[PDB]
């Protein structure tokens, strides 16, 4: 039974059977959020939103859904926006802080760690409400490439593919299909265009859209995290509509 | 829980400015500096501040000294409808030309009148919070402030603070109609007392001398006003103040 | 389920009881993974059971076993966002009393601190306890190999051996039958990879169908250090028997 | 023990006319025996055609001023952007130097503008607060060397209220010329504002140190 | 029925995962009267339809000026709109007297969200119900944003917030190249922002007591019209 | 209806019941009347009648002097109305420590009505429940002044008053037989209405009745049993007397 | 499709499925509780009237203070709960004296009327950003009359919502809806002093069950010169009686 | 990170600091019958001749504490000090015994000086007040 | 805590006309460290400055049944600090379950006493047995510690350190610890005129009880 009346009006307490409801109501108004994937290749990830289309009267330079925390740092998230800014935000000064204190950029696993801690933090007290967002970031350090992505309740996990949102099966089933497609590895340029594939394809529901795609890979990027120019964000639109007819 | 976490979360601190009460002083959020009833005075954060300002208060900027009221000699009595109020008005020379007279009397209402005998800072300053408040008591109540009030509030504020370094004397003269007309003298150390002649000064005793003898309680208006003017020339450009239960009035010479 | 109350606080049912700490205790199981914590001659080992249901999750960021110390290890079963607040307090917790009182913190004395934090849970009303079941693993220089575990009611216990989990009945019985058996409350072997070994056959037979290297988990503490093996190392020893 | 306080020299002079006020300063920074800085101004705009200046220690001058001209915005803010009087602006000088009774600005301050009536209005502060409207006041290290110059080539009962603005600017330019001839510390420098009902000008002037 | 017991507070999500409490906060911004906002290149205007409480009653200030480089326009609560253009006054003028510094309006927008949010996920206090556009002059030009209080701040070239403020919408996204490129005129931007929300008027007419005006520009300081100052403009 | 639960709640007609349940629970108290004279005060107070074993001797009274010319009646909790004299007779102090001066009778009226105000804003607060009539004279003033205050903080002069239970037919009782163009001249004619307005609710007589007399220049006079008795020996006497003819 | 019951206004900060607080029209409904308070700016000065209702004979006849004095050139005129009304009355007296205090000059109508404004919205944040002050709004609604020398004379409606509205002629408490038609019918920017006094009479004795005396009104006026005065009772029965004869005559 | 206490004296001074005890007829005033202090101790006094080590020792624990929330948001983040001054702030708001001064056994707890003995522990240490009504009005705010 | 009151008028009565009565300053205090244990010792005699107060005086204070410490300097608050420590190490044994270790107390001691700033005069010598092992450390009052095989301290601590130079070695019995204690003691008292009388000795070895042993020499 997903809906527990008599356990349901308050952010910290247990069901009967032990679940906590606010958190999966958190989580259902997540899966309703807007379609956001990431693919882990051989020496990078590579982000990519299905953005919807808007009023001709916005500055197109001016309203970017994917989010940049640190300069080696990509993060995009499904759920609500205010949420989604202050995770943001929190992510940005703890990197900060990292950066200040020990003079190197804050590794994945760490920045993962922190996020989950201030994420769980809100599941404690009946004064607070879960964070409505599941957020997918990553990012290249050190050790390599790191993909992740976190919860409302605070459990995060590394993923060599991630989606969520409305059309989350969809993207997750053509995720398996290119994780089995490429047991040894997959480069950034093609994973770039199978992210604009996968995309697409998530939109089986009348509405125009567009598409955002980011990089950050040490072979292209050299470690940073940057967007995609027109020539290869038009030639991964074009391979997309391909695979679609 | 919000503000915990922004309290965890990062040059404010530099600049102190996450204390509101600099924020408030540098008319940062707004302009509640100048909305205190009860004024807030900066002290040095150091263990002896006193002697700190002791020290720094004597040493050598003519312009940049604290000015002090100048001891001349200041009458009051009360003889049968009214007090007396007389001053000497004997400027000091300086760097500046005056647009008028020293006012050596501060008018706290248009029935209350103090005397400066100190700090001129302190005396303006503080006499005009004791206006303020006499204002407020009456709004509040709906009756003028008794002198005895408002003496005793001058005398709680300055004993507050007594040993900081203010240094002010005042007489407080008021008529009303329940007590009469009163004189009371209030001191920078806490004193506070109540009479019916005062003289203070350089020179007093002179004019003290001159009272006791031709003071009595069956006098007159023109009386009262030739024998302060009298006194005070023998202490020694004689300004006169009137109290009734009118509130005061002023004269030059006569 | 609780009448009026007792669905949101931690007080008294008319039979005396606090349902809010039994629903976190059954919140523990939501895992639906094992664990098993036995004893050497001089070292004790802790091995986990790992499922990774999603192909497209990477198995080496999944774990349930923590290092407290240099010579404590944890094993924590439940959920894991409150099995990593747990983790990084132990870790708080045992730098602090090596700060406060220049020794390293024993393993009783660190699984006494949580049990006393999870009574606090448990009697404040606008806290709630951790649907999470800790289990301390360590090598004391006065007592030996050592195993505690700590509930969240706010109880703990030590342990010759233990498991825990949502079939822990059988390994339990098995554990008794061979202690029985044996007649020893320890294992009699002087090497830690034995041990090792050991405890994945018991593991095997208790659970059955057998695991691979990427089914396991598996934590040694000695008198020296605590350590987690990888994948290499839990298929030697699973070669070996 | 840390010294907090200091002293920079530099001397001001304030005059109030029929429908005018003129502030005037050196613009010359100097430490002890040294010259910081041949011109950095004393005496500043803060806002509704008012001018202040406070001479002595420059930090407490400098806070001072950035303190009042913070209270007049807010003050702006407040009551429908209404002009702020020379009177309240005095009293809340008064209040702002009282503030620090137990730490006091180091300064001597005045400011000029004109009344409600229209005529020209000068007003002095002492380091503590106290405060007095005067047609004429000099500050710092040569207003014994200025007001003697001043009392001889004019008359404030040629009356001071007959004179007009060219007439007052002649008059400190040649007093603070004197003033440099005779003392070391004047020089470099004289910067004059006028305040009439049409704003507020400013005039420089070189004096004998280039 | 089922949403009256999920709508308690701003810390209880719905089973199906919905804030009604926001979105209730959201929908009060349709009380108010109508305002339009619209930038080109060198200037930024706003536009307001005042309103009285009768015949004998003053008017509504519904724009407010917050520094001499940037203000905003209301629609929605009083208290609220009262509370945000305090704090961003008081963030300019920190921002002035610690740095001699203009505070951008990007920045400006950032600090309203993020004051925003925070109301959003605590208890014990309402999320705010008023929708802010606030223009501006800086470094980077003429800047255009709306605030939304669930904690949103979008840039854009124009919009209108209010009741019935889909027509003054739909008009100025058809006549969106017209007006952007108006560089050097404003008094032909103030005519399109006047024509623009004309189109939201249902029995009523534009006159020197219900309309107000306020600009900003390259050399021109954020200045409001009211009253005959805008009668040329009728 | 549901609107009856906290003191911060306003009803849809626009009113506090919580206010009104205090009310109620003042009803509940002993009736207390106070009579403004030509040159003096009168608070009359009803006593329950004295069980056998109870002592005579220390049981508090009814009418407590806050200060040498202010008296203090109450009707409602008698455990709340020794809190409220208790930090009445402080402030009394305080101010004549801090400005020279004994309190007026209204000073004290409103420090009281504030005092019941300041215990009305908070959820986690009882108001008191003690409604308050204050008698007295200004310090060298020939002015009486009556004053009454409320649990809600509201306070009022007036001329006679009677609070508590069976109020109503002594409130009416005295406006049919109390005229403010022509208030008693005397002591004993202030007492003798006193004393019948009293008996109309009082079942016994002289032992269930208190008298307290409050003249000018602080002269505070608790009547005894006998005086009383000869009052209402009196007057029982006229009205047999009017009755037979 | 069943009916239940809905508790969105129980909370001062709950909103409405439409974003509505309706604790603030409770509030209001509270004031409409009061006795009538009717206020009139003309050129010449600007007219309070307020009216008395006492409950017992034995009421004082001048206990009732409806009208006060916040200064000398400012007036107030309140109706709902007294109780929050001596708080509000007390903050715009401390206001006044500390603004006269730090500037010397007197405090504009319309400064006075924002403050006043600024502490009604104390039961939710405040205007600066200070935290809660109060737990329900305040009952009061209040007519502030004054004179200042940038608007002349100004009349304010100020409520506990926290906004202030500016009225040529503005009527508060229980016959509010008559009172103010008749301010409307009968206003013009002509009106002279005693013109206002009668007309603001008027309505008084119309709006008032009780037959209109010097003991169940109130009148009130502020002017330039002679600062803000409340007419004693033999002036407002002269008044009454005037217009008694004017309204038999025509 | 700070070992010794700092930043401990007085910036600014007025007559309404204390404001749990001011007078009612001059709200601008303290009330010297309310402090029952001795009568003739003005504020002035406290800001001279003080001992130095009783700054020191007055505000000790907190800087150790404030030390210990810095080098937890140091090295964990900001969620572990957040978390412990969320629940030190939970205990000690939930708590209110107007009859005794002695600390819970939880904030011991979570203060970790369960088996830990002070000067502070073994030295816990009229007319007007001390009585609960004035401690409710102080814990509420009324 | 401890108070602060009464330090303004106890100035000014210094200052005018009073004079504070003084405070017992406490004297050779040693320890010595052999195989198996360790050996603490100090002088009885006890004098209020010119004349001898005591010929027996116990300044050998107990902190557990097996670290035992001896104080000089201001006497009640040596008393005081060790009784203090002492509460606490029991509390932490009973805590723990456990013997408490010679290690704990000296950082609870130097801890505290790095609190007060050296405001509290007390200079400790502290020796022990633990499970692990022996040991023996010296306490500065400003919160410094040393660790040593033998220590000595006090007035007479010259006399006794240049004995324990002398007849010092690696290896030594409980036999001739005890001597050698006892003769830096006897130097002390004869070649200074601050100690005095007879000598209070603990010994404390691995797996034993303490022995204490009041006037040794006699």
């Amino acid at each position: 039974t997903s809906i527990g009346t008599g356990y349901d009006l308050s952010n910290s307490v247990f069901s009967p059977d032990g679940r906590n409801f606010q958190v999966e109501y958190a989580v259902k108004a997540v899966e309703n959020g807007t379609t956001s994937i990431g693919i882990k290749c051989n020496d990078g990830v590579v982000f990519a939103v299905e953005k919807l289309i808007t009023s001709k009267l916005l500055v197109p330079q001016k309203n970017v859904k994917i989010q940049v925390v640190d300069r080696h740092i990509g993060c995009v998230y499904s759920g609500l926006i205010p949420d989604g800014r202050h995770l943001v935000n929190r992510g940005r000064e703890e990197a900060a802080s990292f950066k200040k204190l020990y003079k190197t950029p804050i590794p994945i696993p760490a920045f993962a760690d922190r996020l989950g801690q201030y994420v769980q933090a809100h599941t404690l007290y009946n004064s607070v409400r879960p964070f409505g967002v599941s957020t997918i970031f990553g990012g290249v350090d050190k050790n390599g490439a790191h993909l992740y992505m976190l919860e409302p309740s605070g459990s995060y996990w590394g993923y060599k593919g991630a989606a969520t949102g409305k059309g989350r099966q969809s993207a997750k089933a053509e995720l398996e299909k290119l994780v089995d497609h490429h047991p040894e590895g997959l480069s950034a340029r093609e994973a770039v265009k199978q992210a604009a594939k996968i995309i697409y394809l998530a939109h089986e529901d009348e509405k125009d859209f567009e598409l955002e795609i980011s990089w950050c890979s040490l072979s292209e990027t050299n470690g940073l995290h940057k967007f995609v120019k027109g020539d290869l964000l038009q030639e991964a639109i074009d391979f997309a509509q391909k695979e679609i007819n | 829980m919000q503000a915990i976490a922004d309290s965890f979360s990062v040059l404010v601190k530099e600049l102190q400015y996450d204390n509101e009460q600099n924020l408030e002083s540098d008319f940062v959020t707004g302009a509640s500096q100048f909305q205190r009833l009860a004024p807030s005075l900066t002290v040095p954060p150091i263990a002896s501040p006193q002697q700190f300002l002791r020290a720094h208060t004597d040493d050598r900027n003519p312009d940049c000294k604290i000015k002090i009221a100048h001891g001349t000699t200041t009458l009051a009595f009360r003889f049968q409808g009214g007090i007396i109020v007389a001053v000497d008005s004997r400027a000091t020379a300086g760097n500046w030309v005056a647009s008028q007279t020293v006012k050596k009397v501060i008018e706290i209402n248009p029935f209350l009148l103090g005397t400066m005998a100190g700090g001129a800072a302190d005396c303006q300053f503080w006499e005009t919070w004791l206006g303020s408040q006499c204002r407020l008591h009456e709004l509040r109540e709906k009756e003028r402030i008794s002198v005895a009030a408002a003496s005793k509030i001058l005398s709680n504020l300055v004993y507050q603070y007594k040993g900081a370094g203010l240094s002010m004397g005042t007489m407080i003269c008021g008529y009303t109609r329940k007590e009469g007309p009163t004189i009371y003298y209030v001191d920078s150390d806490g004193t506070r007392l109540k009479g019916d002649i005062f003289c203070v000064g350089s020179g007093q005793t002179f004019a003290y001398g001159v009272l006791d003898s031709n003071y009595k309680w069956d006098l007159s208006v023109e009386d009262a006003l030739y024998l302060g003017k009298r006194s005070i020339l023998a202490a020694a450009s004689v300004n006169l103040y009137h109290v009734t239960e009118d509130g005061w009035i002023y004269h030059g010479n006569h | 389920s609780a009448a009026g109350y007792d669905r949101h606080i931690t007080i008294f049912s008319p039979e005396g009881r606090l349902y809010q700490v039994e629903y976190a205790f059954k919140a523990t199981n939501q895992t639906n993974i094992n664990s098993l914590a036995v004893r050497g001659k001089d070292c004790t080992v802790v091995i986990s059971q790992k499922k990774v249901p999603d192909k497209l999750l990477d198995p080496t960021t999944v774990s349930y076993i923590f290092c407290i110390s240099r010579t404590i290890g944890m094993v924590v079963n439940g959920p894991i966002p409150d099995a990593r607040n747990a983790a990084l307090r132990a870790k708080a917790e045992a730098a602090e009393f090596r700060y406060k009182y220049g020794y390293d913190m024993p393993c009783d004395v660190l699984a006494k601190r949580m049990a006393n934090l999870s009574q606090i849970y448990t009697q404040r009303a606008y806290m709630r306890p951790l649907g999470v079941i800790l289990t301390f693993v360590s090598v004391d220089e006065e007592l030996g190999p050592s195993i505690y575990k700590t509930d969240p009611a706010g109880y703990y216990v030590g342990y010759k051996a233990t498991a825990t989990g949502p079939k822990q009945q059988e390994i339990t019985t098995n554990l008794e039958n061979h202690f029985k058996k044996s007649k020893i409350d320890h294992i009699n072997e002087e090497s830690w990879e034995k041990v090792v070994e050991f405890a994945i056959t018991h593991m095997i037979d208790a659970l059955g169908t057998e695991f691979s290297k990427n089914d396991l988990e598996v934590g040694v503490a000695t008198k020296d250090k605590f350590f987690t093996l990888s994948a290499e190392n839990i298929e030697e020893r699973l070669v070996a028997i | 023990q840390f010294n907090p306080y200091g002293d920079n020299g530099g001397t001001i002079l304030g005059i109030a006319g029929e429908d005018f006020a003129v502030l005037a300063g050196d613009t010359r920074n100097i430490t002890d025996y040294s010259i910081n800085s041949r011109y950095e101004p004393k005496v500043f705009d803060c806002g509704d055609n008012i001018v202040m200046s406070a001479n002595g220690f420059a930090a407490d001058g400098d806070a001072l001023v950035k303190r009042f001209k913070n209270s007049v915005k807010w003050y702006h803010f407040d009551h429908n952007d209404k002009k702020l009087s020379i009177n309240s602006a005095a009293r809340n000088i008064q209040h702002l130097l009282y503030g620090k009774r137990f730490f006091p600005y180091y300064v001597h301050t005045i400011i000029a503008g004109l009344d409600e009536d229209g005529k020209g209005a000068v007003y002095s502060f002492d380091p503590v607060g106290s405060y007095e409207r005067e047609q004429c006041r000099a500050g710092g290290a040569a207003a014994s060397l200025i007001m003697p110059f001043l009392d001889n080539q004019v008359n404030f009962k040629k009356p001071l209220k007959y004179l007009s603005v060219e007439e007052v600017i002649k008059l400190v330019r040649d007093s603070f010329t004197s003033a440099t001839e005779r003392h070391i510390q004047v020089g470099d420098g004289l910067e004059i504002l006028i305040v009439t009902k049409d704003g507020v000008r400013k005039e420089f002037y070189e004096l004998k140190r280039d | 029925m089922f949403r009256n017991n999920y709508d308690g507070d701003t810390v209880t999500f719905s089973p199906t995962g919905r804030l009604f409490q926001v979105e209730y906060a959201l929908e009060a911004i349709k009380q108010g009267s109508v305002t339009v906002g619209l930038r080109s290149n060198t200037h930024a205007v706003l536009v307001a339809l005042k309103r009285n409480a009768d015949e004998l009653s003053s008017y509504q200030k519904k724009i407010i000026k917050c520094d001499e480089h940037m203000g905003l326009s209301l629609a929605g609560l009083a208290p609220d709109a009262r509370v945000l253009s305090n704090y961003l006054r008081q963030q300019c003028n920190y921002s002035s007297l610690v740095f001699n510094r203009k505070l951008a309006v990007e920045r400006a927008g950032h600090l309203l969200c993020d004051k925003a949010q925070k109301n959003t996920q605590s208890y014990g206090g309402r999320p705010y119900g008023v929708g802010l556009l606030i223009i501006g002059y800086d470094k980077s030009g003429a800047h255009l944003l709306e605030f939304q209080p669930s904690g949103n701040v979008t840039e854009l070239y124009g919009t209108a917030i209010g009741a019935r403020s889909q027509g003054a919408k739909t008009y100025l996204e058809r006549t969106l190249d017209t007006f952007i490129k108006i560089d050097g005129n404003p008094d032909e931007l103030i005519k399109a922002g006047v024509e623009a929300i004309s189109q939201s008027l249902r029995d009523e007419s534009l006159t020197v007591d219900n309309l107000s005006i306020a600009i900003v520009g390259k050399d021109t300081p954020f200045t409001i019209y009211d009253g005959e100052a805008v009668a040329k403009y009728i | 209806s549901g609107y009856d639960r906290a003191l911060s709640i306003f009803s849809p007609d626009g009113h506090i019941f919580q206010v009104e349940y205090a009310l109620e629970a003042v009803k509940r108290g002993t009736c207390a009347v106070g009579v403004k004279g030509k040159n003096c005060v009168v608070l009359g107070c009803e006593r329950r009648s004295t069980l056998k074993l109870q002592d005579t001797r220390i049981t508090p009274s009814k009418v407590s002097k806050i200060d040498s010319h202010v008296v203090l009646s109450f009707s409602g909790l008698n455990a709340d109305s020794r809190i409220l004299i208790e930090k009445a007779r402080v402030e009394a102090q305080s101010h004549r420590l801090t400005l020279e001066d004994p309190v007026t009778v209204e000073y004290l009226t409103r420090y009281v009505a504030g005092v019941q105000q300041r215990y009305t804003q908070s959820g986690g607060v009882r108001p008191f429940g003690v409604s308050t009539l204050i008698a007295g004279f200004d310090p060298r003033d020939d002015e009486p002044k009556l004053y009454q205050t409320e649990p809600s903080g509201i306070y009022s002069s007036w001329s006679a008053q009677t609070i508590g239970r069976n109020s109503k037919t002594v409130r009416e009782f005295l406006e049919k037989n109390y005229d403010r163009k022509e208030p008693p001249a005397t002591v004993e004619e202030c007492v003798k209405l006193t004393v019948r307005s009293l008996l109309e609710v009082v079942q016994t007589g002289a032992k269930n009745i208190e008298i307290t007399v409050v003249k000018p220049d602080s002269d505070i006079v608790a009547l005894s049993s006998e005086e009383i008795n000869q009052y209402v020996t009196q007057i029982e006497q006229e009205k047999q007397e009017q009755q037979e003819q | 499709m069943f009916l239940t019951r809905s508790e969105y206004d129980r909370g001062v900060s709950t909103f409405s499925p439409e974003g509505r607080l309706f604790q603030v029209e409770y509030s209001l409904e509270a004031i409409k509780l009061g006795s009538t308070a009717i206020g009139i700016a003309t050129k010449e000065g600007v007219v309070l009237g307020v009216e008395k209702r006492a409950t017992s004979p034995l009421l004082e006849s001048d206990s009732i203070e409806k009208i006060v004095e916040i200064d000398r050139h400012i007036g107030c005129a309140m109706s709902g709960l007294t109780a929050d009304a001596r708080s509000m009355i007390e903050h715009a007296r401390t206001a006044a004296v500390t603004h006269n205090l730090y500037y010397d000059e007197d405090i504009n109508v319309e400064s006075l009327t924002q403050s006043v404004c600024d502490l009604a919205l104390r039961f939710g944040e405040g205007a600066s950003g200070e935290e809660r002050l109060m737990s329900r709004p305040f009952g009061v609604a209040l007519l502030i009359a004054g004179h200042d020398a940038d608007d002349g004379y100004q009349l304010f409606h100020a409520e506990p919502s926290g906004t202030f509205y500016r009225y040529n002629a503005k009527a508060i408490g229980s016959g509010s809806e008559g009172a103010q038609a008749e301010l409307l019918n009968e206003w013009h920017s002509s009106l002279t002093l005693k013109e206002a006094e009668l007309l603001v009479l008027k309505i008084l004795k119309q709006v008032m069950e009780e037959k209109l005396d010097e003991n169940n009104a109130q009148l009130s006026c502020i002017t330039k010169q002679d600062g803000f005065k409340i007419y004693d009772n033999e002036k407002t029965a002269e008044l009454i009686k005037e217009l008694k004869e004017k309204e038999a005559a025509e | 990170m700070n070992i010794v206490p700092q930043d401990t004296f007085k910036s600014q001074v007025s007559t309404d600091q204390d404001k749990s005890v001011l007078s009612s007829a001059v709200p601008s005033l303290p009330d010297t019958l309310r402090q029952q202090e001795g009568g003739a101790v003005p504020l002035s006094t406290q800001l001279n001749d003080r001992h130095p080590l009783e700054s020191t020792l007055k505000n000790w624990e907190t800087t150790q504490r404030q030390r210990q929330m810095e080098q937890y948001r140091q090295i964990f983040g900001i969620a572990e000090p957040m978390k412990r001054t969320m629940e030190m702030e939970i205990v000690n708001r939930t708590d209110f015994n107007p009859l005794s001064t002695n600390g819970s056994i939880h904030r011991d707890i979570l203060l970790n000086k369960e088996c830990s003995i002070d000067w502070e522990d073994v030295y816990p240490g009229t007319m007007v007040g001390d009585d609960v009504h004035s401690k409710i009005e102080k814990q509420l705010g009324i | 805590g401890l108070s602060f009151d009464n330090y303004q008028r106890n100035n000014f009565l210094a200052e005018n006309s009073h004079t504070q009565p003084k405070a017992t300053s406490t004297t050779t205090i040693v320890g010595v460290k052999f195989n198996n244990g360790v050996v603490i010792a100090a002088d009885t005699r006890s004098t209020q400055g010119p004349i001898v107060a005591d010929k027996n005086c116990a300044k050998l204070h107990r902190i557990s049944p097996k670290i035992w410490c001896a104080g000089a300097g201001t006497a009640a608050d040596t008393e005081a600090v060790t009784q203090l420590i002492g509460s606490n190490i029991e509390l932490h044994s009973l805590y723990t379950s456990r013997e408490p270790r010679v290690v704990s107390a000296l950082q609870m001691l130097k801890q505290h006493l790095f609190k007060y700033q050296g405001h509290i005069g007390a200079y400790l010598i502290v020796a022990g047995v633990d499970p692990t092992g022996s040991h023996l450390f010296s306490i500065h009052a400003h919160g410094s510690t040393d660790v040593g095989y033998y220590l000595s301290l006090g007035s007479g601590s010259l006399a006794a350190m240049a004995v324990l130079e002398s007849h010092w070695k690696q290896d030594l019995t409980k036999e001739e610890a005890i001597k050698l204690a006892s003769d830096a003691i006897q130097a002390g008292i004869w070649n200074d005129l601050g100690s005095g009388s007879n000598v209070d000795v603990c010994v404390m070895e691995i797996g034993k009880d303490a022995e204490y042993l009041r006037n040794y020499t006699p």
